[PDB]
């Protein structure tokens, strides 16, 4: 969940790469979108929309071994300077817009960098974050110019525990190399299913492997296979996806200046040819 | 049904004009940008730090006649501490000029300047006093700003304004 | 109209000259005034002008500090680096791709030999060259698109 | 917020006027 | 680091280009020549 | 876009008749 | 991102013709 | 008078006849300009390029931190550089515009089969510019490209490697490097594409343009 | 009474011969100046440095896969020290390859590569296991010399000899 | 063959010509060599000039160590500055009897005073290349004479100041000063040097050398 | 004999020349061969073994590190800035120093105008310019071993 | 810093300049002009 | 005395004004010098001649205030690698001009600053180092190239004690402003003469002025001089001298191969005006 | 010490030498 | 320190006579 | 100095010799 990432990788969710804490647990992978305006000016209220998109008619595997639906999270990195709108300066058909979203910091003061869910994948299929754009003029470090977005999305649940145990959204691989003699299936009554399972012969060999309910089995008895080879197909249907873009804190000072200078090359240009064309005259009386 | 010289004239002069107008456009912040970036500031040691004030009076020279990274990034003389600071450098060509404890002179060693506890000249090539300028203490370290209050030295107008 | 003078055929100097190819700057519409002076300002505070446009409404950015034990995962050279790019990565043989990297520059340097069978500049009226110029202008292409793909992904552009 | 697409239509509009500027001034391609 | 408004800038330039072009030896492989070659 | 779009019509508009009217103008007083 | 890309290649390729047109217009109300 | 200053000495007059009296054939149509704009576009990167040698500062400490600094606090920085930025790409895009407008005009053939290889060397080193300047903020992206080219080399038997530890300062990148491909940015390079700007050129008005299409 | 062809022409070659030997004498020593200054070297971290072995090991990640600005620059992982250290770099194009707790492979980023427990490839374009080397312990900190011994992970000649 | 390759396209003859056809005087004697030793001085600093920027850090911090490094440690480094530092010394030297030459010679009378102008201008250029090097190795004496010299200005009314902050990047001598100096030294200065000198020696071969005594 | 070929008095394009004074590369010994290609090479190659010879045998030092919280005693600039230095540091007037350095270059661009009036190169034949000239040459040599004594000595040159 | 070898060797040089210039105009200042200035 | 400089600037005796700290207490100021070879060749024993002249038949006022002749000392940094020669390695001829001069190390290490003397002014007017240059060969940290020597050689007794008090080779101005009346002299039985005066009236003022004999007054009774006014003359006939120079620790083959070099090019320009003098023939045949 | 020697020397020689090869070559002042 | 620069003076002086006569002398005895 | 004389004398001396030595034996077989 975001708040692992904040528990186990305390200072930021991104490493130097530009790789993101979450995929250090959620292994799989799906596209990611981030959505800003190509410019914003400075002290502005802006949407910026995260998408998290996949198969809303199908679940995963829960804990014990269900059914359910599959839910989204993620974390958005954006410039410094940059925050959350004060909630009464979202104008109301953006306030609709964004919805119950219990944006977080990072940590005390990265109020730039926000966390988002677990919220219901349904509805939160894509995610409006309502930003106010810095302003130079009342934080003389906050500089004009063109910065960088960093978004790192999620939806279905993870595969290890920040304690370091797997979770049974994943497949269990092996535990030795050999022929296997019995496909047991507890149920200790609070803790479910747990398809046991053997291998042994070749070395003396007695060796035993508990095996998680949810994933579907694709292996059959008495097997001669390998120590660490696909004996539990693949649960997993969610995944994490990045996505980087750009943002320019605009000067409109910039803007109008240029417009201006632009106006005077045209004008500039127009006199030219205007010349020419008196000079293309009196060419003609030569 | 050609037009004359004085209506060339007025055509060049409206286009070319116009011309020169985009120029100095593009010229203007080009000589902007090669300006450097720009009272007064706190005061810094030799490699540009920050000095403690404390570190300062605990160890730094019996009668104290030091060295400091000043404005303007001058260095300027630092003698609880002195009213103000004498601006080191010499007045005729621009070398730092040395106290002399053994005399209560500074010596311009160049060409040959003197001065006082004060600054204030007296002898040599040199036409000027050693600059002065205030030394509070705020928080931690050291604060210079330039002196505008006249010349308690010299009576008139100091020559730094 | 504009402003037009005929060639001088009965010039000698002109007529030995478009013989090896080479009379053209004799005839026409006068170069000064006309254009050098007058338009090619135009062209100039044209160009100028577009590019103050692009700069400040798309200004540069600043990257993060260079870190030498972590690779980006994104890292791609300059766009018209992108085909060159692709064949480097996408050719196991690393000798192969440097030869086929400075096959571009040496190749394109013998063209002009290759072409000059003919004497002909209209590429309608040489239409092998015309038809290998276009091809390898889509390969060109299409490889520096491919630079911008994954690499199992890269070469079919995904699509087959 | 939107001086900024006056912004853009003026970059449009100088590369637009240029080439005008160019076909006319020599009746051109 | 990629930048599309230069790729998408650099694409319909040369589209342009490659184009008007061949429209420029077409309308000249076809009403040709005169004043002498 | 479709504000893009008008502001550039009436951007090029305004010039275009710049032109055509200063061509008259400076023409239909003799300057070309 | 994307959206950039498709803007930027139409209108760098059509806005050549408008110029274009635009010149070649200028050209039909001068005479010439 | 004046020109009759000048005229007396160094023959003025023939300099202004050699302008006025060239001219421009028909065929001659727009893209013929594709080559000046490819030039106006260096004329830029030549004054924003010296430009920004006041300021940025060729070390592995240092050249990150000049060039934030020409970006946030020095006058017209921001404009200075990122003028740099776009009209070094506009100058290799018009460069293959230009190219295009040779090949699909056959102006490359005799007699100028010299000026088209001047241009492929105009263009190894215009692509040169690009890819050293590239690397001179030394942040990740430009720091990571400069480690990929600089090994590319290496596969050339006999010399390869000495090649590539010629143009890095050594085995690995580092502040060598750095230095090295500073030269090659702001000394180096743009003698090289003074020369032969100055020969393509050169050949060019003595030769004029290819004939008609 | 005039020298001929012959004559001339082994004069210029006495001559021309003479200068062409003075300007490669001075090219000599311009050729050698460019070619950079130069079995293994001490290791050091993210700044330059040497690495204190103690406080390495106190503090430095859960079963220890660590870089360190190893041989030549290029850095090399570091994982009592283990005997070898496993060179870092892909050997496709010349990423630095992450090392990956979570399925013992690593993994290269650009292309898609993978290797294992001991360098050593096993997917991707890439055409060469990690380059491995010594990792002994001299006094305070690391010490790094080449692997020529062959390879005790493929068999024959290892690819860096 | 190929003198007729060449010769088909570009007229290498008439090259060939102008150079076969210039006819030395008698009047000219061995002092007349003076302006082209000027040259080959220059040549000299161009090479080894360019050699240094290879491993030179205009860095306050790194300045210094990399003069000792190009002493001590690069390959001949020893060589190509103590040629660096004693030729620049003999470029100003040999210009000044190239003056004497040419005062003592009245070459520099109609029709030839513009060459006699963009000489002094070269001159003014030369000791400005001398001054910017001086203060590179970032020493002692280097940093005392810059720190000198930067302040000369500020006795000019109206701008002085300015002037002084132009050419030092600020109030007081420090990085900036070097950052600018090494711009100066060696990217502005060579570009000046061989405009002006391609001016010199241009009117020089229209003009050919002054007349007998 | 060396070789040569005198003036051709009947070419009028030559009598036109060296009556604006400016003939004087049309006769002589030619420059190809002769002098461009077997003397200018002796001169170079000359040049530059001096240099490499000093070079070697007196090599290039390296100071002491910069330190601007203390000044050198010793501390000149190079030898053909003494004049000026000299000039510099002994006008208390700083204005007039500055005025007096940029007067070398400006006066010295003048000089050609100034001794326009006379068409004599000879320096026997304007004994007036000559002896400006070797007044100016002594007061500037005299100036910059100044620039090496203390500042009271300096004027005097410790004589007088 | 000062380095004599470099002061001595530009004192003899504009000296023996000086010298051998004078002492060439003289000997043109005297057995003149011929073959037509 | 040298070895008090080593005292109270044990460091070293140069400031990074390159002033030596000698000049701290000898106040005058004449002349000195130092003689290297332009160069040395590595590992060789060399002549570094220092030169402290003055007039010899001239005495100074002794601590108590005969007048004694004086004596001489010095400083002299060489550089890097550069140390004192070996006895044995040290020719005889020269160990004759070297005398008994005890060379000894500013501080344990710097074996290339050399402190000398008290010595006497008479026979060591000038004071030969027999040096040995190192050898970049057998200490990869020693390079070629040119290096400073800087001296600060002394004569005649200081001005000030490392206590700070004063000596009384110096003037003794004057303690207060205004009259004078009464020009004692003791003499304690132990410590000799002790011309005392006072100064008063002004400004009720009584105070005393003790100045140690030596000096000659050039004062008379009853003045009415200002507060810090030559009273005393001037004893001083000594003083200190700083001088630098180069050396250059020169490598053979660098001269050998320069040589080489020269040689080929005095042969190409040989065979280039030979080829000319060919061809001025064949000119002549035409 | 006096390969030292033979090395100034050697700078005397081409200076000299180049002088001569100058006047001889053109006959010259 | 003073005998180098007189020297230097003495010798940059004189032995441009030396090789000067040195070329005249190689001019007499190859016959003009 | 005395040292110095002597090798400069026999330097030039050598060279001189391998000059007026080369005309000869180049002239007198024939090549100048
Ligand atoms: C925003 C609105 C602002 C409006 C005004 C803004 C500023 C206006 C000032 C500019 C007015 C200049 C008019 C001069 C034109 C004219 O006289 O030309 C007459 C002649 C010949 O006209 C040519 O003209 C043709 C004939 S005609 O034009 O039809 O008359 C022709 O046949 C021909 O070959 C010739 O000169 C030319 O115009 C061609 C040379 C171009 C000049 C370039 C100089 C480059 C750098 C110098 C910059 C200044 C440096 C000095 C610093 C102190
Ligand atoms: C230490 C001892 C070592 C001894 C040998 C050492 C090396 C020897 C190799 C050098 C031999 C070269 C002889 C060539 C001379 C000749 O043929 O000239 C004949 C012709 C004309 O002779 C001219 O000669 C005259 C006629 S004659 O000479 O009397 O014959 C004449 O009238 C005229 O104008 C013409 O050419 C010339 O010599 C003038 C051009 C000078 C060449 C410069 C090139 C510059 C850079 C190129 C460097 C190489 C780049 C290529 C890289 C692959
Ligand atoms: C190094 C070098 C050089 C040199 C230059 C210089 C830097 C200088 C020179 C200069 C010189 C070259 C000088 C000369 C001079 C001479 C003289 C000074 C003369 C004298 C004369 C007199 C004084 C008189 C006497 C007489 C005689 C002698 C004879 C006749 C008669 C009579 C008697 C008259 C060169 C480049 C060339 C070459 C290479 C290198």
């Amino acid at each position: 969940y975001p708040f692992w990432a904040q528990q186990t990788y305390p200072p930021t969710p991104r490493e130097p790469t530009g790789r993101i804490v979450c995929a250090n647990c959620h292994l799989a992978a799906k596209p990611a979108e981030v959505e800003v305006p190509q410019s914003v000016l400075p002290d502005t209220v802006f949407k910026a929309v995260v998408k998290i998109p996949y198969d809303t008619k199908l679940q995963q595997v829960a804990a014990d071994g269900s059914k359910v639906g599959l839910n989204v999270g993620a974390v958005l990195m954006l410039p410094e300077g940059f925050k959350i709108a004060p909630e009464e300066r979202i104008p109301e058909e953006l306030k609709k817009e964004v919805g119950d979203v219990y944006f977080q910091p990072y940590k005390e003061g990265q109020d730039n960098v926000l966390l988002v869910g677990p919220l219901p994948g349904e509805q939160y299929q894509e995610i409006v974050f309502p930003v106010l754009s810095p302003n130079p003029t009342t934080d003389k470090n906050i500089h004009f110019g063109k910065y960088a977005i960093h978004l790192g999305a999620n939806r279905g649940r993870g595969q290890i525990y920040p304690t370091g145990e797997k979770s049974n959204n994943n497949v269990f691989t092996a535990s030795a190399t050999g022929t296997i003699t019995k496909i047991a299936k507890e149920e200790d009554e609070y803790g479910n299913v747990k398809y046991q399972v053997s291998i042994q012969t070749d070395s003396g060999k007695t060796v035993v492997d508990t095996i998680p309910a949810g994933p579907e089995l694709i292996v059959s008895e008495g097997q001669a296979v390998k120590a660490g080879e696909a004996l539990t197909n693949n649960p997993n249907v969610g995944g994490f996806g990045q996505d980087d873009t750009e943002i320019v804190l605009q000067d409109p000072n910039r803007v109008k200046w240029m417009i201006a200078f632009i106006c005077l090359v045209m004008l500039a240009q127009l006199m030219l040819i205007l010349k020419k064309k008196q000079v293309e005259k009196v060419q003609a009386a030569e | 049904d050609v037009p004359d010289m004085g209506r060339r004239q007025f055509m060049n002069l409206l286009a070319f004009g116009t011309v020169t107008g985009v120029a100095l456009g593009a010229l203007y912040p080009l000589v902007k940008y090669f300006i450097p970036p720009s009272g007064g500031t706190t005061a810094k040691d030799k490699l540009g730090n920050n000095v403690k004030v404390s570190k300062f009076l605990e160890s730094h020279n019996a009668g104290d006649r030091v060295l400091v990274q000043g404005l303007k990034g001058d260095p300027t003389y630092i003698v609880a501490i002195r009213d103000y600071g004498i601006n080191a450098v010499c007045t005729h060509l621009g070398c730092v000029v040395p106290w002399n404890a053994a005399e209560n002179k500074f010596k311009c060693p160049c060409h040959g300047s003197q001065y006082d506890e004060t600054g204030k000249v007296i002898r040599g090539p040199a036409p000027l006093s050693l600059a002065l300028c205030h030394a509070t203490v705020q928080d931690d370290n050291i604060v210079l700003t330039p002196w505008t209050e006249t010349d308690f030295r010299t009576g008139e107008k100091p020559w730094w304004v | 109209m504009a402003t037009l003078k005929k060639p001088d055929l009965s010039d000698p100097k002109l007529r030995a000259k478009l013989a090896k190819g080479m009379g053209h700057n004799y005839y026409g519409e006068p170069a000064w005034p006309n254009d050098l002076l007058y338009v090619f300002p135009v062209v100039i505070m044209g160009t100028f002008a577009c590019i103050v446009a692009l700069s400040v409404l798309d200004p540069a950015m600043v990257g993060e500090p260079a870190d030498p034990f972590a690779t980006p995962l994104e890292i791609l050279p300059e766009w018209y680096l992108y085909p060159v790019f692709q064949i480097l990565r996408s050719v196991p043989n690393k000798l192969l791709g440097v030869l086929l990297m400075a096959s571009v520059p040496l190749g394109l340097i013998l063209v002009p030999f290759i072409e000059n069978v003919n004497k002909f500049q209209n590429p309608f009226r040489r239409p092998v060259a015309t038809t290998i110029f276009l091809f390898g202008t889509l390969v060109t292409i299409w490889l520096g698109i491919g630079a911008t793909f994954p690499l199992d992904k890269t070469l079919t552009l995904g699509l087959f | 917020m939107e001086i900024d697409v006056l912004g853009w239509v003026a970059l449009l509009v100088v590369f637009t006027w240029s080439i005008a500027m160019v076909v006319w001034g020599r009746n051109g391609l | 680091m990629v930048e599309p408004l230069l790729d998408g800038l650099v694409l319909g330039l040369v589209f342009a280009t490659l184009g008007g072009l061949f429209y420029a030896a077409y309308q000249q492989y076809k009403r040709p020549n005169e004043l002498g070659g | 876009m479709i504000l893009g779009a008008v502001f550039y019509i009436v951007f090029i508009a305004l010039f275009f008749g710049i032109a055509v009217g200063i061509i008259f103008a400076i023409k239909s007083i003799k300057l070309i | 991102m994307t959206e950039e890309m498709l803007y930027a290649a139409l209108l760098s390729f059509g806005l050549i013709f408008v110029g274009w047109g635009l010149g070649v217009l200028l050209l039909k109300i001068q005479g010439a | 008078n004046v020109y009759d200053w000048f005229q007396e000495r160094l023959e003025i007059q023939a300099l202004a006849d050699d302008v006025t009296s060239k001219y421009v054939p028909p065929h001659v149509n727009i893209f013929y300009c594709l080559g000046g704009i490819t030039l106006t576009c260096f004329l830029i990167q030549f004054a924003t390029g010296f430009a920004m040698t006041f300021y940025y500062k060729p070390t592995v400490t240092e050249a990150y931190a000049s060039v934030q600094y020409i970006m946030n606090e020095v006058s017209f920085g921001w404009l200075i550089r990122s003028i740099h930025r776009w009209s070094a790409s506009m100058m290799v895009l018009m460069m293959i515009l230009h190219v295009f407008r040779v090949y699909l005009t056959g102006g490359f053939k005799k007699p100028r089969e010299l000026t088209w290889i001047s241009g492929v060397i105009l263009a190894v080193i215009t692509v040169s510019f690009g890819v050293t300047g590239y690397s001179l903020p030394w942040d990740q992206v430009g720091y990571w490209a400069v480690k990929i080219v600089s090994g590319v080399p290496e596969a050339i038997p006999v010399v390869g490697v000495l090649i590539s530890d010629l143009l890095r300062g050594g085995s690995s990148v580092g502040q060598a490097t750095l230095t090295r491909y500073y030269s090659a940015h702001t000394f180096v390079l743009p003698w090289l594409i003074a020369v032969f700007m100055l020969l393509h050129f050169l050949m060019i008005r003595k030769q004029g343009i290819s004939g008609p299409l």
